[PDB]
C-alpha cells in the first residue's frame, strides 16, 4: 500500500483485536493482550462516515417524471428524449464506477497512513529504550509494566524514567 | 531477559466482502457499505402520500371519455401519478383521431382535485335534438349498443337537425376539462339518417379555442364495424371564461366536463405490478423504491425524488480496511 | 541547547472548507469556485443591447400595436427584454402562427430596417384603406388598428379581386407578417367585404397557403366576437411573394428586412437595461467572472458557468489553519 | 493527516512566519527567528495555483441560450428541456461539490507531505548531531551559529565539522 | 565500502502529461485514452453497406425523381449517405409532409423490398395513366415524372370518381406515397381533371385525411406555378389503405415493404464509402479505438467514444522521466 | 513528491536499469551493476494496467445515432438537441480533462511511494550494519557479496550474522 503498513511492514491483520481497526498487542511480566487504540480508531470513524454520508448526501434531485410519450409521427423527438435518457445513463454509470474505484483506493491508504502513524508515534516516544524488531513490534530494553504500557497509548511515555535501566541492557 | 513488547496492528474479521479499487479488483475488506439500490418492493405505491390513479383495462382516453367499460372504475379527487397496464386497450371504441392525446395525458398525469360535473345535463339541454339514439354496436355496454358516458351523440329529432347553440362559463374556480367529438359519416346516405343537413359544421369556441369542423364524409376500412370516423378533440376552460358550441350536425356533444386543478410534474407508468397501500417517494413501473442511496440499478424511468439510473451491478465502497487474517 | 524547528504558516483566516473526512475545516487561504453574485442590471451581450420591448410583448411589437409605437427599435440587438406584465399584444383577438418559433427567429438580430413594402397611399387603388379601424385596438381612445397591417375593407360597395405582389430586393430575408379576418357575423362579412364567401391566397417560391375565413360568434375577447389570425413567414433574396384576396386580408403595410444571428432568446424580468457590458446575462442580473459554477439563475445566455444548487464551492488553497 | 506532521507531530501553526507557508524556527546566542524555506513555499505556490486553474480553466463553455419557451399544448417537450436542465443541474451540483470535497482532502495531505519531507531532509543533514525532541524541532548537541542554522535550511550542513563536539555533549548528557 | 542503492527507471521518453499541480511533466511511459484518428471512410456499420444516393437525396430516391433511377438500393442498409451537393428530390416544387420524421424512419432498414401496389397497366380503367409528365421532371431532357407515382389525369372529357384499395399481405409495414397536385388556374385545373370542384380522401384503420386542391398562381419554381404535396404513411401488416379522388391526386404506383430496425441516422458527406467495416462512423470518416473519448466529430453513428473538445488526453503510467 | 523519494532524496533517474521501473545498483568485490526489482515492478506494472483498463473500460456506450433533423419551422427544439449535445461535451469535457489530470498526479504518487517503500524495506533490514549516505544508498560496514545483496532484495538479510564485523569497521 501507499504508506507501506498494512500488507506491508506490518504483514498481518489481527482477528484477535475486536473493538477498533487499529491498536496494540502488549506482552510484559503481568500478562499480554490485545488493545484497540479508541482514539486513531474513533476519528477513523468519524472520518469514513463522513466520507460516506457525503457521497450519499451530495445527491439530492428534485421530484422528477422520468417518463415521456410520443407518438408514431414524433419520432424524432422521441429519439432525442432517449438521447438524454441514454446520455445521463452513460455519464452517471461512469461517474459512479470510478468514483467508487477511485474513493477505495482512496479509503484503503487512509487506514494504512493511520496505522504507519500509529506506529511511528510510539516509535517516537520510545525512542533508543527499545528495539525494533519488525512486523511492527517494539522490544523494549527495560520492564514495561501495564503502567508503562498503558503511557506508551496515550502518549505520555516516561522516557528519561527508564533510560538507564534500558542503556545498561542495551550495552 | 527477553524483553516486554509492544506491536502496533490492524484489526481482521471474517468479513467476506470485495470492493474494486483502480489498482486491484476484488480486494476483501473488513467493512464496506452498499451505494448502489438493487432492491424495489414489486408494489405500485402511494407518491407524496396519494395513491395513483389505477385505470384497470382501460387507457386514458376510454376513462376519459366515459368508455362503458371504464364506469366500473373508481376516480378520486386527486391522484398522485396514473397506471395503465400493457393490457389496457378499452379506449375509443368508436375509431377515430383523440387530437393532442399525449398532451392530454401528460396533463391528466396528477391532479390535485378533479371533480366532474354534468356540464349540459342530459335531460333539460337538448330539446330540438335526440339525445337518446346516439348509440352504435361499437360501443357495446350489457351487450346493448352504448356510447361514451361523458359524450352525448346528438342526433336529429324526426326529420329535423336545427342549428345547434350552447354555451358554458366557467364558475367553477377552477379550469374545466372539456371534452367533445366530431362525427364523420360513412356516407352522405348515414349523413343524412343521422342529421338530416348535407352540407354541415359544427364551430367551437372559447377566449382561446376557436375551430370550425367540417364532417368528411368517406368510407375508411372497417374498425370495430365501423366506416366512418369520430374524431375527439378537448380544451382547458380557464375561470371566469366561455366555451361555445355551435352546429348544424355532426357534433357529439360534451355531457360531463371535469372541473381540476392540475398538479405540477407526474407522468404515467405501463404496468401489471398491482398497487398497494403503501407509500414511497420514488416510484418505477416495477416496484417503488426506499432508499437514501445516490444510485439504483431497477430502472431507468422513475417517478418521485429518485436516485441515478445507473448500468452498474456493483457499487461497493470500502469503509474498513484491507482483510488480512492469519 | 541550539534549536532549530520545521513548521509551518499560520494566520487570521477564518474561512472553512468542507473536505471528505471533515467538514468545516478553517484553513489559511482558500477561493470560491462559486459565483453567487450579479449585478442586477439587463447588459449588453457581446456588445449589443438587448431589445427591450417595455410594455408590449413581441406579438404587439411586431405587430405594431398602438401602443408599443413610442418604443425605440435598433437595427440589431442581442436578445429581447419583456416584463412581467408586457401584454399589450395582439390587440384584436385570435392565434398567432408559430408565435413561439418567431420569438426564437427574432430573439437576436444583426440588422433589422422596418420598410413599407405596401405603400398605403398607392398600393389599394381598389379598396379602402382607412375604415379597418377598431375599439379593440386604441390609440388615444380613437379605434385604430396595427401600425404594420392594414385591414382592407371594401370601397363602396365592391370588394374587388385584389392580387399583389412584392419582390424582396433588400438583399436579406425579408419577415411579410399579414393576417386573416374571420367575423362574427354573415352580416358583418358583408359589411366589410360585401363577398359572402371568400378566400385569401399567399405564395412565394417557399410558401403557400389559402385561407377560408370561418364566420362564426366567438366569445366576446376586447369587444369582439370575431377573431384575426396572424401569419409570417420570410421571403428570401430575389423571391417574390404574392397575396391574392376576395376579403378577409390584412394586408401588410410595413416589413422587416434582417439578418438573423444564431441564437439568443428573451429574458422575462423587470430588471432594468443598463449601459454595460457582460458575456453572461441572467434574467435578474449579469455575471463577470471567470469561475465555473454559478448559482444565480439556471436559464442563462452567452458564455456562463453551469448552474449549480450548491451555495458555498470553496476550494481550499492553503492549510489547516492552527494559530498559537 | 494523511503524512502526520500537520496537526500531527507538528501540533500547531506559527503567526509568527507570515514570508511563507513553510519554515523554520532556529534560536541561537545570537537571537531566535523564523524564515521560511521559499523552494518549498514557492513548490507549492506554483503547484496549487496549477490546481485552481485547472479546476477554473478545463471548463470553457460555448455561448448558448438556456431558455426555451412552448406553448400550452407542447407540455411533453417543456418537460423534456427541463428534464435536460435538471439533469444537468444534478450532474454538475454533484459533481463540482464532490471535486471540491476530494481535491480539499488533497490539498491538505500535500502541505502536510510538504512539511513532512522538510522535516525529513534536516533529519537527514544532523542525523546524530541534534536531538529530534518531538513538536518539530531539533535540539543540538553543539553550539549552532547563524552560519550553522542558515546551512541545515540551504541542505549544506557539515555533519563532520560538528560531529566531534556532538559526540561528547551526547554521551555526556547521557552520562 | 561495499554500495547498495535504490533507484528508479529512466529513459529517453519524451512523452509529456499534464497533473493537477504541474503541466507538461515528461514521463517514462504514458498511454492516450484520446481517439484523434479516423480512416477518411463511411463503412459499413453492424457489417451492412449503407444507402448512398449520390447526387440524389432521400426525397428525390423515395418518389423515384429520374435522375435517381440509376441508383442501386440494398434490400437493407445501416445508414444512409446524402452529399452536400445532392439536389434531385422533389423536381416538382411544394411540401413533402412530416418529411424529416420519413428521413428518420428510413434511416435503418433490416428489410426493404419495392412492389407495384397499383400496377399502371390495369389499376386505372377511367383515368389517363400516360400523360402525366412534366418538363419540371426532365429525363434524358424529355418530360417525365417520378418513377413510384402516377400523376392521373382525365380520360377524353372525364375524371370519374377514383377509389383504389390496397390490403396489406406483405407481414411487414408498407411504406405507401402520394401527391396532391395544386394547379396554377381553374383552365388547368379543367385541362388535367376536368372537375372544378374536387377532393382526395386517403384513409387506412389508423389514416384519415381529405385534402382540398389550392388554385393559384405562386412564383414559378422549375418552371411550375403551380404546387405539388406528398405525402406518406406507413401500413401495418393486414391493414388496408384505400384512395378516393375526383381529381388532383398522383397515385402510387410502387411502394416499400419495410422493416425498420433501431436507431440509426443520416450522415451528409462527400466523404467516398468503401468496403471496410467499423463499429463508429463519422460524416468524415470512420472509427476504430477502445478509448472513452474522441474529437474527431460530435455527429456519430454506432457504438462510439464520447465526443470531447480536448485536444490531448494523455495518461501517465510510467514515472516522471528524469535521466 | 508526495513521498519524497522520485525527484526528491533520489535526484535522478537510472538509463543504465532498462528491464524495469524500480531496483537496485550495488557494487562490491566480485563486480557492480544495475537490477531492476522484478516484484515490485511487476506489481506497479499491474496495477497501473488495472487503472487504465478501468478508465477505458468503464465506458460501455450503447448504438446510437447522435444527428437529428429538423425543419425551418422547429427551430426551438433543433435548440433544444443542440443544448444536449454540448452539455454532453461540456460535462464529457471538463470531466475527461479533470479526470486525467488527477490521476496523472496519482499515478506519479504511486512511482513515488514504491521506491520510498523500497528504500524503507532496505533501510529497516540493514539498520547500523550500514551508512545511509543519502541519494538512495548505502555503504555497508562490512563486505557484502552477491548472496549477502541477494538477501537484502529478498528482505532477509541477516543483521546478526554481519553485525559484529560491521561494528567494528563502524568503531
Ligand atoms: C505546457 O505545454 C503547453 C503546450 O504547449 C503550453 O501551452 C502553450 O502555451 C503557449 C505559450 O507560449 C501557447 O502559444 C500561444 O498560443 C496562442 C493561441 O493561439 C497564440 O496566439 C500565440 O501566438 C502568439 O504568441 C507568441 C508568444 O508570445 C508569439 O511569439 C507569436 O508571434 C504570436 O503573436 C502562442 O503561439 C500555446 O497555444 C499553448 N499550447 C496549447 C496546446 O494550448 C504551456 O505553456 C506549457 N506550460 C509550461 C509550464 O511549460
Ligand atoms: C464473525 O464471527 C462472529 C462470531 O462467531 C459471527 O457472529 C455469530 O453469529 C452466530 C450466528 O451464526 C451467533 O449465534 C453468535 O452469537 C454470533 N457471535 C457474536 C460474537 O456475535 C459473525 O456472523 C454473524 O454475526 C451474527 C451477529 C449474525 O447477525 C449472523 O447473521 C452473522 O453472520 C461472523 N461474521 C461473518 C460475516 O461470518
Ligand atoms: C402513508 O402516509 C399517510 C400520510 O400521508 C398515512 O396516513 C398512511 O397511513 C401511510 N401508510 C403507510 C402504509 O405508510
Ligand atoms: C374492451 O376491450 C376488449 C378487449 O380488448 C374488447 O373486446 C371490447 O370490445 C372493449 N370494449 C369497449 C367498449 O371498448
Ligand atoms: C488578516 O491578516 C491579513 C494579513 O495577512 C490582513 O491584511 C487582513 O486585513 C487581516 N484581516 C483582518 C480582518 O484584520
Ligand atoms: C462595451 O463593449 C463595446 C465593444 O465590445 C464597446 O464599444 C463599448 O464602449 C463597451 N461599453 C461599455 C459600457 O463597456
Ligand atoms: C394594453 O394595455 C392593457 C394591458 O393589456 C390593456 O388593458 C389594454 O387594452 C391594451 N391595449 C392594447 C391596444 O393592446
Ligand atoms: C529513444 O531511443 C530509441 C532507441 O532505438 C530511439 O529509436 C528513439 O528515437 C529515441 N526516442 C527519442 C525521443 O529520441
Ligand atoms: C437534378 O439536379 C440538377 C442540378 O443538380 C438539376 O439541374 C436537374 O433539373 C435536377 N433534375 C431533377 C429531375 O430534379
Ligand atoms: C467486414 O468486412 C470485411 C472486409 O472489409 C469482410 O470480409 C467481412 O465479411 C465483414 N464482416 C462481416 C461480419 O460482415
Amino acid at each position: 500500500g501507499l504508506f507501506g503498513a498494512i500488507a506491508g511492514f506490518i504483514e498481518g491483520g489481527w482477528t484477535g483485536m475486536v473493538d477498533g481497526w487499529y491498536g496494540y498487542h502488549h506482552q510484559n511480566e503481568q500478562g499480554s493482550g490485545y488493545a484497540a487504540d479508541l482514539k486513531s480508531t474513533q476519528n477513523a470513524i468519524d472520518g469514513i462516515t463522513n466520507k460516506v454520508n457525503s457521497v450519499i448526501e451530495k445527491m439530492n434531485t428534485q421530484f422528477t417524471a422520468v417518463g415521456k410519450e410520443f407518438n408514431h409521427l414524433e419520432k424524432r423527438i422521441e429519439n432525442l428524449n432517449k438521447k438524454v435518457d441514454d446520455g445521463f445513463l452513460d455519464i452517471w454509470t461512469y461517474n459512479a464506477e470510478l468514483l467508487v474505484l477511485l474513493e477505495n483506493e482512496r479509503t484503503l491508504d487512509y487506514h494504512d497512513s493511520n496505522v504507519k502513524n500509529l506506529y511511528e508515534k510510539v516509535r517516537s516516544q520510545l525512542k533508543n529504550n527499545a528495539k525494533e524488531i519488525g512486523n511492527g513490534c517494539f522490544e523494549f530494553y527495560h520492564k514495561c509494566d501495564n503502567t508503562c504500557m498503558e503511557s506508551v497509548k496515550n502518549g505520555t511515555y516516561d522516557y528519561p524514567k527508564y533510560s538507564e535501566e534500558a542503556k545498561l541492557n542495551r550495552e | 531477559d527477553p524483553g516486554d513488547t509492544l506491536c502496533i496492528g490492524y484489526h481482521a474479521n471474517n468479513s467476506t466482502d470485495t470492493v474494486d479499487t483502480v489498482l486491484e479488483k476484488n480486494v476483501t475488506v473488513t467493512h464496506s457499505v452498499n451505494l448502489l439500490e438493487d432492491k424495489h418492493n414489486g408494489k405500485l405505491c402511494k407518491l407524496r402520500g396519494v395513491a395513483p390513479l389505477h385505470l384497470g383495462k382501460c387507457n386514458i382516453a376510454g376513462w376519459i371519455l366515459g368508455n362503458p367499460e371504464c364506469e366500473s372504475l373508481s376516480t378520486a379527487s386527486s391522484w398522485s401519478y396514473i397506471v395503465e397496464t400493457p393490457s389496457s386497450d378499452n379506449g375509443t371504441c368508436y375509431p377515430g383521431d383523440f387530437i393532442d392525446y399525449e398532451e392530454l395525458r401528460e396533463q391528466l398525469s396528477s391532479v390535485s382535485s378533479f371533480e366532474r360535473f354534468e356540464i349540459f345535463p342530459k335531460t333539460s339541454s337538448w330539446p330540438n335534438h335526440d339525445s337518446n339514439k346516439g348509440v352504435t354496436a361499437a360501443c357495446p355496454h350489457a351487450g346493448a349498443k352504448s356510447f361514451y358516458k361523458n359524450l352525448i351523440w346528438l342526433v336529429k329529432k324526426g326529420n329535423s337537425y336545427p342549428k345547434l347553440s350552447k354555451s358554458y362559463i366557467n364558475d367553477k374556480g377552477k379550469e374545466v376539462l372539456v371534452l367533445w367529438g366530431i362525427h364523420h359519416p360513412s356516407t352522405s346516405a348515414d349523413q343524412q339518417s343521422l342529421y338530416q343537413n348535407a352540407d354541415t359544421y359544427v364551430f367551437v369556441g372559447s377566449s382561446r379555442y376557436s375551430k370550425k369542423f367540417k364532417p368528411e364524409i368517406a368510407i375508411r376500412p372497417k374498425v370495430r364495424d365501423q366506416e366512418g370516423r369520430m374524431n375527439y378533440y378537448w380544451t382547458l376552460v380557464e375561470p371566469g371564461d366561455k366555451i361555445t358550441f355551435e352546429a348544424t350536425g355532426n357534433l357529439v356533444v360534451p355531457r360531463y366536463a371535469f372541473a381540476m386543478e392540475r398538479n405540477a410534474g407526474s407522468g404515467i407508468i405501463i404496468s401489471d405490478t398491482p398497487v398497494h397501500d403503501c407509500n414511497t417517494t420514488c416510484q418505477t413501473p416495477k416496484g417503488a423504491i426506499n432508499t437514501s442511496l445516490p444510485f439504483q440499478n431497477i430502472h431507468p424511468i422513475t417517478i418521485g425524488k429518485c436516485p441515478k439510473y445507473v448500468k452498474s451491478t456493483k457499487l461497493r465502497l470500502a469503509t474498513g480496511l484491507r482483510n488480512i487474517p492469519s
